């Protein structure tokens, strides 16, 4: 239903024809969406490939990551100093500083350089292992789905349920993408975040729409 | 012989040889060779490319009728249109009278723009569920040019005057995209409708233009 | 050698094995293997952005100079132009004395920004015509190093020299458009020129630093 030719295509029933030749559903979350033709290249569709894989693995980190310290100060009892997403980082500048869930006894970081620089350092070590492997391995997969230390529970131990997992993976990463997209825009537009977004929009449905900031784009 | 073959009219007229892309064949309406950033040497992108470019071409044709139209029937005309400039009209559905049809009372009166997106997306959405896999009107036979139903005056029944029109389509289309670009930038620095801004040209034009 | 062939030096240093297009066999000069989003797979479009990668790196490098130049000679030395900083230069156009060079009236003196804009194009399309079909200054050559009367000083005659050189070239440009697109995000947030900014920050390093409140709290203007 996910693979070969009798899968599940991007257009539903009208997509005989929308299909690109190049797109056999081998891979996992081949709906047949290519109209612009950007991965007819094998080595072109492979990279977009990974390309794509490590957006919607950032982006299922990043909706997490976004909703939780919003949920948490709103719907729970924490006190963050900047409880929402896009201004969370102007915390480094707080007299108090970025202290993690309200606690003062927390990380209570107060230099953006040594937290930058760091980070720089870690994640360009984490890079160079990801695409060239490292301690934790070789890189013995296709430098998206390593496995062995990556995967500890050994949930991906079958083929079938692998292939199933994929489709899963990817298709929750498209969503999250999505989802993420839709928080900046919501950004931009409304300068709220997510969660007071939402619950406003479950007060009064018909009044709160998106269609109430349509002037002054972006 | 002129807008097909090896010897058309190009990009760059006599500077053109040498910048002329080999996989550019003069096969297709347009074919300017201008390909300088090589984004169309794969035969299926640059099938993608001239399926998306043809859309686009007859969208910008459209959209340039109807944003020209009702500003214009404002201005000289005399119809009462409650936004006619074009990125103006889009905010008359959030007014107390409503998004009225050329300004009068007893057509459209759309009061809600909820409904109104949701019906477009359904209507647009099986047209080109349709464009890309055929329906009522056809069976999708060309993706670009379907004939048939969508050429019922039967201009198109000669191969000759066929590659003729769709050159004049397409060379029209990339116009009209140029001219909607334009229209985007004059509004986003202008502020003011483009009639507006081709009025203030003709009145004055030695000081009234891009650079104030 | 050292940035040519399969033992060169690549774009993540150790960790570039297993990082490296199999079409990037370090043939042509900057080639140290970052083609992550595989946009130069095939050769045609290979070339093409070699082309577009070249034409753009020679142009930050005369706009990195040209835009550094004026704002440096009016704060470290007598220059007085009428707006030294480079997003401001244009500007001067519409003011009442218009573009004076150097900030003397008796240069250039601009006044009329049609017969400019006309001029420029006009000497701009023979010259990218000439570019990309050749010309006065050569007919046939290379459509990226034409040399004979663009090599003047005949640099480029020992072919280990001309290949070491394309890669000093081409690194400088890299670094140039690096700088240029420095220059636009500094412009966008800080509104300041680059001089300033760097005489800014020279100043007070750890004070007058990017991670600012108010030159953060806005994303591309
Ligand atoms: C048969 C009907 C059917 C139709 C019409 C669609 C149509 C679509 N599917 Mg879909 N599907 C359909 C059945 C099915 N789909 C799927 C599974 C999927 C998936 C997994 C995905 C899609 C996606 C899409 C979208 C891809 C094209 C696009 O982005 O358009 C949108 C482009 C437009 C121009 C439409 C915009 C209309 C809007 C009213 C414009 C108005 C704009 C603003 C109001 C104002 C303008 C802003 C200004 C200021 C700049 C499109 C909406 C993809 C998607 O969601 O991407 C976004 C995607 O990932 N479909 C399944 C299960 C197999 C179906 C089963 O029957
Ligand atoms: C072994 C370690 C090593 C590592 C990790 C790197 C890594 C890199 N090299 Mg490099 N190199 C390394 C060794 C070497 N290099 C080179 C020669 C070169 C060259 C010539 C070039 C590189 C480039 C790069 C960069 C390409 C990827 C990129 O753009 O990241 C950036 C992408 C990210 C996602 C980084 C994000 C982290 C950052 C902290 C974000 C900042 C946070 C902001 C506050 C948030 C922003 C706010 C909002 C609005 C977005 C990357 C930083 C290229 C480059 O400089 O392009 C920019 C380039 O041209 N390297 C040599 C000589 C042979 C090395 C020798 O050992
Ligand atoms: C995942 C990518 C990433 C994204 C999307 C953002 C997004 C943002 N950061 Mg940011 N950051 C990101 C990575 C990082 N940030 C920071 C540290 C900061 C700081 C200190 C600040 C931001 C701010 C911002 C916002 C820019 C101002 C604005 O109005 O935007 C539209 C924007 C929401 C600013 C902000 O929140 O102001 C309201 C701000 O002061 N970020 C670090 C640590 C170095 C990152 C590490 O990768
Ligand atoms: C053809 C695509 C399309 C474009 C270009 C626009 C353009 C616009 N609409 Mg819009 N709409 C479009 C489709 C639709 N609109 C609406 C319903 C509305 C409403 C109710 C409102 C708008 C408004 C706007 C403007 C946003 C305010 C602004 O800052 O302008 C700057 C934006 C530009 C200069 C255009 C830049 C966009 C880019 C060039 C096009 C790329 C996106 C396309 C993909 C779709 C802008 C001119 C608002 C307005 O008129 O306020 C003055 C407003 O209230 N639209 C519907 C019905 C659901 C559409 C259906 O397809
Ligand atoms: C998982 C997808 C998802 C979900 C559940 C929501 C949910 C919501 N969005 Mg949203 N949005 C999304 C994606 C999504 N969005 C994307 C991708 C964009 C970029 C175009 C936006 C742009 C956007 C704006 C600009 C606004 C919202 C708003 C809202 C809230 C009110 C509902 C509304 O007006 O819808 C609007 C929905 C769209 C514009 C597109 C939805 C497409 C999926 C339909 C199927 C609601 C919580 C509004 C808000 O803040 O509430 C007060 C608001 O002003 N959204
Ligand atoms: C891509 C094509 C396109 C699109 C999206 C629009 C979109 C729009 N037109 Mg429009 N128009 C177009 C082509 C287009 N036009 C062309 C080609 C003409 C010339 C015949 C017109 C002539 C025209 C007039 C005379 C008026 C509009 C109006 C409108 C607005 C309300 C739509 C409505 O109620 O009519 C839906 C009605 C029916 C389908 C019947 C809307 C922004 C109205 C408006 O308020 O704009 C300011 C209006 O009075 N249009
Ligand atoms: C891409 C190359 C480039 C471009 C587009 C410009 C563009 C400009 N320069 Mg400039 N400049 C450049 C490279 C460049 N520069 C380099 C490499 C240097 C170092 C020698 C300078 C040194 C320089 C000075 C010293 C001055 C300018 C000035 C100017 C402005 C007036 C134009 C003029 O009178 O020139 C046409 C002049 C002749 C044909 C002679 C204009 C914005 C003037 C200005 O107003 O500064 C803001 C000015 O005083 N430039
Ligand atoms: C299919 C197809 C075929 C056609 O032929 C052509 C085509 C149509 C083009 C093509 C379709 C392609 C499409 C649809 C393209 C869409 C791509 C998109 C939208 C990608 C989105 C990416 C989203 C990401 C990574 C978000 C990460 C967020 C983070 C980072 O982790 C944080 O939140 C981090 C974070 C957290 C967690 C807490 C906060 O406080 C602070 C911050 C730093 C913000
Ligand atoms: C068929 C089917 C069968 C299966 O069995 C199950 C299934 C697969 C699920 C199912 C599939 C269903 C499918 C595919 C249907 C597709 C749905 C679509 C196309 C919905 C699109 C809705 C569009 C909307 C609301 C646009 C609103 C824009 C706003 C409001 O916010 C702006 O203000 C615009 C705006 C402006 C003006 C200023 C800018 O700055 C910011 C923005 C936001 C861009
Ligand atoms: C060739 C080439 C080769 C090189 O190697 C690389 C290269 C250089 C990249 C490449 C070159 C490519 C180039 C130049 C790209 C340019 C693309 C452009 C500008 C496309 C423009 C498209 C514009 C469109 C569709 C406008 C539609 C308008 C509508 C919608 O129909 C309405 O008005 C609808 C409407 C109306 C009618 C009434 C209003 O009130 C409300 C609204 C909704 C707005
Ligand atoms: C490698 C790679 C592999 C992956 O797989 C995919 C990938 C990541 C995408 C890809 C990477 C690619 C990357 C990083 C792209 C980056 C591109 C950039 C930043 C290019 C920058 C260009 C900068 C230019 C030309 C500036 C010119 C300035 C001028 C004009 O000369 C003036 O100043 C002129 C001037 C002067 C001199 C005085 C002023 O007063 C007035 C003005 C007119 C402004």
């Amino acid at each position: 239903e996910w693979y070969g030719p009798n899968r599940a295509k991007w257009l539903g029933p009208y997509s005989e024809g929308a299909v690109p030749s190049y797109l056999t559903g081998e891979f996992a979350g081949d709906y047949g969406w290519d109209t612009a033709g950007l991965s007819a290249d094998p080595q072109t569709f492979a990279s977009f490939r990974e390309a794509e894989l490590m957006h919607a693995r950032w982006a299922m980190m990043g909706v997490v990551g976004c909703l939780t310290p919003e949920a948490l100060s709103k719907y729970g009892g924490v006190e963050f100093g900047e409880a929402v997403w896009f201004k969370a980082g102007a915390q480094i500048f707080s007299e108090g500083g970025l202290d993690y869930l309200g606690n003062p006894t927390l990380v209570h970081a107060q230099s953006i350089l040594a937290i930058v620089w760091i980070q720089a350092v870690l994640m360009g070590l984490c890079e160079g292992y990801r695409v060239a492997g490292g301690p934790l391995g070789e890189d013995p997969g296709d430098a998206m789905y390593p496995g062995g230390s990556f995967d500890p529970m050994g949930m991906a131990d079958d083929p079938d349920t692998f292939a199933e997992l994929k489709i899963k993976e990817i298709k929750n990463g498209r969503l999250a993408m999505f989802a993420m997209t839709g928080f900046f825009v919501q950004a931009i537009q409304t300068g709220k975040g997510p969660v007071e977004c939402w619950a406003e929009h479950i007060a009064n449905p018909f009044t709160n729409n998106g269609f109430v900031y349509a002037t002054k784009f972006f | 012989v002129e807008f097909y073959g090896p010897d058309r009219a190009l990009w760059l007229g006599p500077y053109s040889e040498g910048a002329v892309p080999s996989y550019l064949t003069g096969e297709f309406p347009g074919d300017y060779g201008w390909d300088s950033a090589g984004l169309s040497a794969d035969p299926e992108t640059f099938a993608a490319n001239r399926e998306l470019e043809l859309i686009h071409a007859r969208w910008a044709m459209l959209g340039t009728v109807g944003c020209l139209t009702p500003e214009a029937l404002e201005k000289y005309g005399g119809v009462e249109f409650g936004e006619a400039v074009w990125f103006k009209a889009g905010s008359q559905i959030f007014a107390e009278g409503g998004l009225d049809y050329l300004g009068n009372p007893s057509l459209v009166h759309a009061q809600s723009i909820l409904a109104i997106c949701w019906t477009q997306v359904v209507l647009m959405g099986l047209a080109e569920g349709y464009r890309c896999s055929g329906g009522p009107l056809g069976e999708a036979t060309d993706p670009l040019y379907p004939g048939e139903a969508f050429d019922p005056m039967g201009m198109a029944d000669d191969p000759e005057t066929f590659a003729e029109l769709k050159t004049k389509e397409i060379k029209n289309g990339r116009l009209a995209m140029f001219a909607m670009f334009g229209f985007f930038v004059q509004s986003l620095q202008t502020g003011k409708g483009p009639v507006e801004c081709w009025a203030e040209h003709i009145a004055d034009p030695v000081a009234n233009n891009g650079f104030v | 050698v050292e940035w040519y062939g399969p033992g060169r030096e690549l774009w993540l240093g150790p960790y570039s094995s297993g990082a490296v297009p199999s079409y990037l066999t370090g043939e042509f000069p900057g080639d140290y293997g970052w083609d992550t989003a595989g946009l130069s797979a095939d050769p045609e479009s290979f070339r093409r952005y070699r082309e577009i990668e070249l034409i753009h790196a020679r142009w930050a490098m005369m706009g990195t100079v040209g835009c550094l130049t004026p704002e440096a000679l009016e704060r470290y030395t007598g220059a007085t132009f009428g707006e030294s900083v480079w997003f401001k230069a244009g500007a001067q156009i519409f003011s009442d004395d218009g573009l004076n060079y150097l900030g003397k009236p008796e240069l250039i003196h601009a006044q009329s920004i049609l017969a400019i804009v006309w001029t420029q194009v006009l000497i701009m399309g023979f010259a990218e015509g000439y570019r990309v079909n050749g010309g006065p200054a050569g007919e046939g050559l290379d459509r990226l190093y034409p040399g004979e009367a663009f090599d003047p000083l005949g640099l480029a005659d020992d072919p280990e020299t001309f290949a070491e050189l394309k890669i000093k070239e081409i690194k400088n440009g890299r670094l140039a458009m690096f700088a240029m697109f420095g220059f636009f995000v500094q412009a966008i947030q800080t509104g300041k020129g680059p001089v300033e900014c760097w005489a800014e920050h020279v100043a007070d390093p750890f004070g007058s630093n990017g991670f600012n409140v108010d030159q953060m709290s806005k994303f591309l203007f």
